[PDB]
RNA sequence: AGUGUGGAGAUCGAAGAUGAUUAGAAACCAUUGUAGUCCACACUGCAAACGAUGACACCCAUGAAUUGGGGAU
RNA sequence: GAUCUGGUUGAUUCUGCCAGUAGUCAUAUGCUUGUUUCAAGGACUUAGCCAUGCAUGCCUCAGAAUCACUGCAGCAGGAAUCUGCGCAUGGCUCAUUAAAUCAGACGUAAUCUGCCGCAAAAAUCUUGCGGCCGCAAAAUUGGAUAACUUGGCGAAACGCCAAGCUAAUACAUGAACCAACCGGGUGUUCUCCAUGAGACGCCCAGCGAAUGAAUGACAGUAAAACCAAUGCCUUCAGUAACACCCAGCAGUGUUGACUCAAUUCAUUCCGUGCGAAAGCCGGCUUCCGGCGUCUUUUGACGAACAACUGCCCUAUCAGCUGGUGAUGGCCGUGUAGUGGACUGCCAUGGCGUUGACGGGAGCGGGGGAUUAGGGUUCGAUUCCGGAGAGGGAGCCUGAGAAAUAGCUACCACUUCUACGGAGGGCAGCAGGCGCGCAAAUUGCCCAAUGUCAAAACAAAACGAUGAGGCAGCGAAAAGAAAUAGAGUUGUCUUGUCAUUUCAAUGGGGGAUAUUUAAACCCAUCCAAUAUCGAGUAACAAUUGGAGGACAAGUCUGGUGCCAGCACCCGCGGUAAUUCCAGCUCCAAAAGCGUAUAUUAAUGCUGUUGCUGUUAAAGGGUUCGUAGUUGAACUGUGGGCUGUGCAGGGCCCUUGCAGCCCGUGAAAAGAAACAAGAAACACGGGAGUGGGUCGCAUGUCAUGCAUGCCAGGGGGCGUCCGUGAUUUUACUGUGACUAAAGAAGCGUGACUAAAGCAGUCAUUUGACUUGAAUUAGAAAGCAUGGGAUAACAAAGGAGCAUUUUUAAAGGAUUGGAGAUUAUGGAGCUG
RNA sequence: GGAAGUCGGCAAAAUAGAUGCGUAAGUUCGCAAGAAGCAUUGGCUCUGAGGGCAA
């Protein structure tokens, strides 16, 4: 996913952009996701870095992920 | 009762969710132990499966390790003197984990002398020669053990075990914690 | 509640409910093949129509793929087995060349009038009907019953019954 | 927890139909999951036909005369799942349960010799208390002390009646192995190579006596011996070779038009 | 066209007045005339605001013209 | 079967709707109805209200019987009651419900888990006898309480007291020696050496749990010194370790990854864990079986939680959330467990035009209808998932419930009463009342399918089951199929006609019977010595129509813009093709009309695939942000032979072998090429360190062990460390994916709708019978391809040669750990 | 009991401070508004936050 907000200490949000295509029309629609990440200290991943994230066990109300890697 | 669920919680975009069950016995909370220092009283709770948590009122003795020697001693709790949620808690000499206490600190004295023959058969004493080689008490820690109160950290979980146990503080946080007792 | 037997329809009736040059093509088909009304027809049609439509999708296909080379080879066996293709024919598309006498020359009522053992289809009806023909010794009483072409030597006048050997 | 299993949401290979009955025997835990098994009672009414209905077949169970892996089970409900040695000694048969080519199950006619053997693939391994290693197999039996050289997905040898292991068959490049799940259950074929994909489901690449390629989870194979030549157990009657479906049509069309 | 505040106020001219015409004539016609019509500043945002024909891009036959800029003689 | 027709005009060509038409397991209603098969069936409105009855119990050889119970002569049955298990399943319904539920696909290393499978178990000072000791050994443990008896209370209550008895596998208690291995701590205890070493004494050292401290490996440098201790040969080569009684009784758990498995040390459980049930029954005093139960463990059956993609309409819903949890952090608490789930404290987050928030209609799928294709639509209802039991909320027990034929309370209704009190929950089955357009019997049965359970069947001795099955009612719907077949004379080659002859057959009536749990249906038969029945075959077919659409009368009476018809166009005002009737004819036919929905018809919702000058419809004009869309280019591979209606030595096909496959630069190496590559390095790496009956080591040893291609160089497998980086989308394969349903193979259930069966053999069984195959959106998993595309980066002046040798400077063997230094490999100039 | 008194709620009763939450029609957009309403405040013993000077 990309990076979108590091607002929040040690979580971020990041957006999984995709196309969906609809059956009927033989066409695509543009949408998008959000999920909060666990970031470590060993990162500094910034807004529009591409980050590599990883399930684990719910950390938070929302944080189901945690930052892996930043490309 | 009391649950554990996220149905009563707002959804992230802050709207309301809209309730279409009962409340189940699998997602119940109790209620906290609360526990506080005093002649020991617990009170076994069933759980789910059958097992017993032991939930404690009142506790005043604990097993607590020293662990530099890598040793343990049941002692008498005397006060608890920081904790990091409240000093409410402090206040009501609540026992809680990670709470900081001060235990009974002769034992660890006893100790000390049996096993190295310091007060702060001949082949016991070769013993005492072959410690003592690479081994310096710290100030910060003898100098407790001479006044009877060291400076403990609760490792237990009293609202579920019913004990409160133990080890002793040494090193950078034992100097964390002093500086933040003054 | 929780019976699983299933059913279907055979039949289905015409879009256009009065066209002069149908009704008069199946009140042909209907004197010819004395049937008693136009559902047997229109059962015929539906069975050419499915049969037709396979054919269809079967002919879309390569000529090498696994289900043409299966399903083909299966309906040719059926429609060699009952008579409604001729034997020399072999390839797909001559199923859907299939009419609708080609079927109904195999019903039991037509096969038996063919067959001299009744003076009339409408004789061969109340034939079969009154337990009188057997097909390999098996009383058949259904006169839409198709007739396999390894059964047409097999059609005879039941033991039971007065015209065979029967009281 | 469920008591029932409607009839429909049985397994297929149990043959029940549709119209029999609401309801099929619920298979209770055991030696193999439920999707897996076919319960005693199926097998002594449904393939053997010792038992016309359910109440023969509890006269017949109930007085242990079934033994699976050596012991009589009473229970109609048994699991009774792959590679079980299934032995009615009143009557003389004996079998070892098995899939054939088409994935169904299979009763393999045993001797005697051969049903003191049975054989169990290793799913899990870990220590037990006082430093012992036990090995988890695909039939829920804890063996207490395996070969040291026992891996996940090894096969184990397994004298029933003694209770002891024999010989362990490793899971390597050539070895014999056959399917027990999945589109290709039943298949024999030779591992030629299995690439490992971690944190993912391990695909075993197979190749059948044919010459035949196909694949599946490594979850779904099962080393049954050294090579395709040298099994150390018997198969069914088709050897795990699948047949092509025209093939299969034709043969059986001639071979019917023969019998007429 | 209409609105507000200042200005302007020749002409024409909704309202209105008067005279005709007419069965009646609140109309058309005649003579007038307020608001308007004009300007600054601020509003209103509607027209058969029409080519009743959305914008950008490509191909596409013939003759005589026309507006602006270039080239040749 | 990729289909249209009637109505706008005096006529025409359009647009366009209305009407027609076909289907619906799609409902109702009307008329009609002989036979048989297969089936829906109080969902829609009122998750409205309910009389009565039934719906969940379980015992055998194997828990407890002194019934004052029965039979027999102690045996055998055994009411009752205690005990163990179940009653959290099944059945019903669809009210709630849109980051919920659900589908496919994943996780739980974040957890609980009775019954079932396979396993494990060495803690424990007991008992009886003489005076705490001694002796001894198959442990002969203890108090209760039901049923029963006595007295009874109460109107009643699936309401109750109090005294006597007496059991359990209920409850409580409790087992020393036999009996092992291993470890830690210790005596001012003895030997013996010069600080070792060994004995003996005692304190502990079981499973599980808690805290603490260690293990839970290594794996990119080859060598020789010194001090100390300790191993060795003799008086530094080899060498797993280990200061004896086991000279190999773990130097090596698992995973993708673990603070997990397991082990050692310390301290603590214990006031809420751990029997050999101090148990039962069988065979042969002796052994040997079958059960039953406590604790530990894991895998099976489950449970709970999390969420990758998808899921109606509405902006005349634009902001939503954050006192008092909203988004995140920290230490806690609670939970089985994760978690704002919750306390305290911090930080301002989180969501939204890619439609948040709010409002409306809906349980979600499997699937059904219709369909050339694309689609449209339905899905209360059999399978799967969820939810509920009048409404709400609490809870106990239990492995599992926030259970409702469990409890508690309130709100509505509501039943009995002696007025003191006591009760109730059909959205189980049947059946009422209401509501409605709208939906069956207060029936039989456990024979089948299953569930529970102390339980095979049977023998004095038959478990319960409205779950389920069976029948009744039932023109929802579906399949097959009667209402006649042959004639003769004449009448008028046929064909109608009045006859007057034959046979045939069911509907129906029955049965030696068959079926079925018993009945009923289906089949079989109308002698097998011995068995009924058609001629108006009265055993009598209907429902709508006859101007057009649309098949069928320019018939005859009646009515006279009335009555009426007519879906639409229209007909009827005295010669009605249209009304009311007779006749005749037409269509479908045991069915056929009507109403309302819905699909096609409809290219009248248009992605495929509509229209916008004048028919409805381009915004008055620009600017402009999300959005959508967006120009080229990095790229002809070459030689050789043969072969082709190639064509005007060349190009072009087909096909086999060559290429460093542009130039350059040569067995090795250099250029491109590689992350699936390369450079290192790991026996705890590879079925022994991979493909390429004798000898030797040692022999106090199950040393019963080990080697008997060396060596070089290459090719590999595994695992780790270091080094340039390329995705997505599309497309091809492969894997994973309940049945029922849809396609489909085979198969004469008489056919067919069906079903998954059956078929064949002079006969105790073959067919080692069959039960093939598919498709089933999207997302997910692995991998081949690189043409069209997308994402990201850059914006070309922050854009920077390979080696050789030399000097100068600043981890490994060495006997193994330790220590302590040389000596290097490895850094700049 | 609660305006039945009286011409008429005259008179009297009533409301009340502070703090948090909450607040309609209408509107010249300023208000209406202290609209209406709901809740809390004592005493003790503590805890937290909010500063200035110097080396
Ligand atoms: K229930
Ligand atoms: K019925
Ligand atoms: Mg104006
Ligand atoms: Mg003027
Ligand atoms: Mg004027
Ligand atoms: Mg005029
Ligand atoms: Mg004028
Ligand atoms: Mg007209
Ligand atoms: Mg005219
Ligand atoms: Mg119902
Ligand atoms: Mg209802
Ligand atoms: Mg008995
Ligand atoms: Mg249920
Ligand atoms: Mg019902
Ligand atoms: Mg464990
Ligand atoms: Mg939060
Ligand atoms: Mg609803
Ligand atoms: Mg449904
Ligand atoms: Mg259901
Ligand atoms: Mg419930
Ligand atoms: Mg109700
Ligand atoms: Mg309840
Ligand atoms: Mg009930
Ligand atoms: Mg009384
Ligand atoms: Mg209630
Ligand atoms: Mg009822
Ligand atoms: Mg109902
Ligand atoms: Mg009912
Ligand atoms: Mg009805
Ligand atoms: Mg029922
Ligand atoms: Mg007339
Ligand atoms: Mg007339
Ligand atoms: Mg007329
Ligand atoms: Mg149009
Ligand atoms: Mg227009
Ligand atoms: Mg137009
Ligand atoms: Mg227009
Ligand atoms: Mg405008
Ligand atoms: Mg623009
Ligand atoms: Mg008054
Ligand atoms: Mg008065
Ligand atoms: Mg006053
Ligand atoms: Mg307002
Ligand atoms: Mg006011
Ligand atoms: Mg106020
Ligand atoms: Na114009
Ligand atoms: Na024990
Ligand atoms: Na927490
Ligand atoms: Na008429
Ligand atoms: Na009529």
């Amino acid at each position: 996913g990309v990076v979108h907000s590091t607002k929040m200490h040690r979580t971020i949000i990041i957006r999984r952009n995709y196309l969906h295509f609809i059956k009927k029309y033989q066409r695509y629609q543009k949408r998008h996701k959000s999920l909060a990440v666990h970031c470590s200290p060993a990162f500094d991943p910034k807004q529009g870095d591409e980050v590599v994230i990883g399930q684990c066990r719910p950390l938070s109300k929302t944080i189901r992920y945690n930052v892996l890697e930043v490309v | 009762g009391i649950v554990r669920s996220r149905l009563h919680k707002r959804k992230i975009t802050g709207g309301k969710t809209k309730i279409h069950r009962k409340r189940m016995k699998a997602e119940l909370g109790r209620l906290p132990a609360n526990t506080r220092l005093g002649a020991r009283r617990v009170s076994p709770v069933r759980a789910r499966g059958g097992n017993f948590k032991i939930r404690a009122l009142r506790l005043d003795t604990g097993n607590f390790a020293w662990a530099s020697e890598a040793i343990a001693h049941r002692v008498r709790l005397l006060d608890v003197v920081y904790n990091a949620t409240s000093n409410e808690l402090v206040r009501t000499k609540t026992l809680v984990k990670n709470c900081i206490v001060a235990v009974d600190a002769a034992p660890f004295k006893r100790w000390y002398a049996k096993h190295y023959g310091i007060d702060l058969s001949p082949k016991l004493q070769r013993e005492w020669t072959r410690r003592r080689r690479n081994h310096r008490v710290e100030k910060a820690i003898a100098d407790q053990l001479r006044e009877g109160r060291v400076l403990a950290r609760i490792t237990s979980r009293p609202g579920q075990s019913g004990r409160a146990d133990g080890i002793l503080l040494e090193g950078a946080e034992l100097q964390f914690y002093l500086k933040r007792l003054e | 509640m929780r019976n699983y037997n299933n059913f279907n329809r055979v039949w289905k009736a015409p879009r256009r409910p009065f066209e002069k040059e149908r009704l008069d093509r199946e009140m042909k088909l209907c004197g010819q093949y004395g049937l008693r009304c136009k559902r047997e027809i229109w059962r015929v049609n539906m069975t050419l129509s499915k049969m037709r439509r396979t054919a269809r999708l079967l002919l879309t296909l390569p000529e090498n793929h696994p289900r043409r080379l299966l399903e083909g080879s299966a309906i040719m066996r059926r429609c060699h087995e009952y008579g409604f293709l001729d034997e020399e024919k072999d390839k797909l598309d001559y199923v859907l060349s299939l009419t609708v006498p080609d079927i109904l020359e195999r019903r039991l009522q037509t096969i038996v009038f063919k067959a001299g053992l009744a003076k009339s289809v409408h004789h061969a009806r109340v034939l079969i009907q009154q337990r009188h023909i057997a097909v390999a010794k098996q009383i058949v009483t259904i006169p839409s019953f198709i007739v396999r072409v390894s059964s047409e030597r097999h059609i005879a006048f039941a033991d039971a019954s007065p015209f065979g050997n029967g009281r | 927890a469920k008591k029932h299993l409607k009839r429909l949401y049985a397994p297929k290979d149990w043959m029940l139909s549709k119209l029999t009955g609401v309801f099929a025997p619920r298979p209770r835990p055991g030696p193999h999951k439920l999707r897996e098994c076919l319960p005693l009672l199926v097998i002594i009414r449904n393939r053997l036909k010792y038992a016309l209905n359910a109440r023969e077949g509890e006269m017949i169970l109930r007085q242990g005369l079934v033994h699976v892996d050596n012991h009589p089970r009473r229970d109609g409900k048994y699991p009774a799942g792959f590679m079980d040695v299934v032995e009615i000694p009143k009557t003389g048969d004996r079998f070892r349960l098995m899939y054939d080519v088409k994935g169904r199950f299979a009763l393999v006619n045993l001797s005697e010799a051969e049903a003191q053997i049975k054989l169990m693939k290793v799913v899990n391994l870990y220590t037990a208390t006082g430093r012992v290693p036990v090995a988890v197999t695909h039939d829920g039996h804890r063996i207490r002390y395996p070969d040291p050289h026992t891996s996940i997905g090894d096969t184990i040898v397994y004298n029933v009646k003694e209770k002891k292991c024999v010989d362990l068959i490793k899971n390597r490049q050539g070895k014999a192995v056959i399917v027990t799940g999945g589109a290709n259950r039943g298949r024999i074929g030779e591992i030629v190579k299995v690439e490992c994909h971690p944190g993912a489901f391990n695909i075993a690449h197979l190749k059948d006596a044919s010459g035949a390629e196909f694949a599946t989870r490594a979850a779904n194979i099962f080393v049954i011996g050294k090579d395709l030549n040298n099994l150390q157990v018997t198969v069914p009657k088709q050897q795990g070779l699948r047949m092509n479906v025209i093939q299969e049509r034709e043969e059986r069309l001639i071979a019917a038009e023969a019998r007429k």
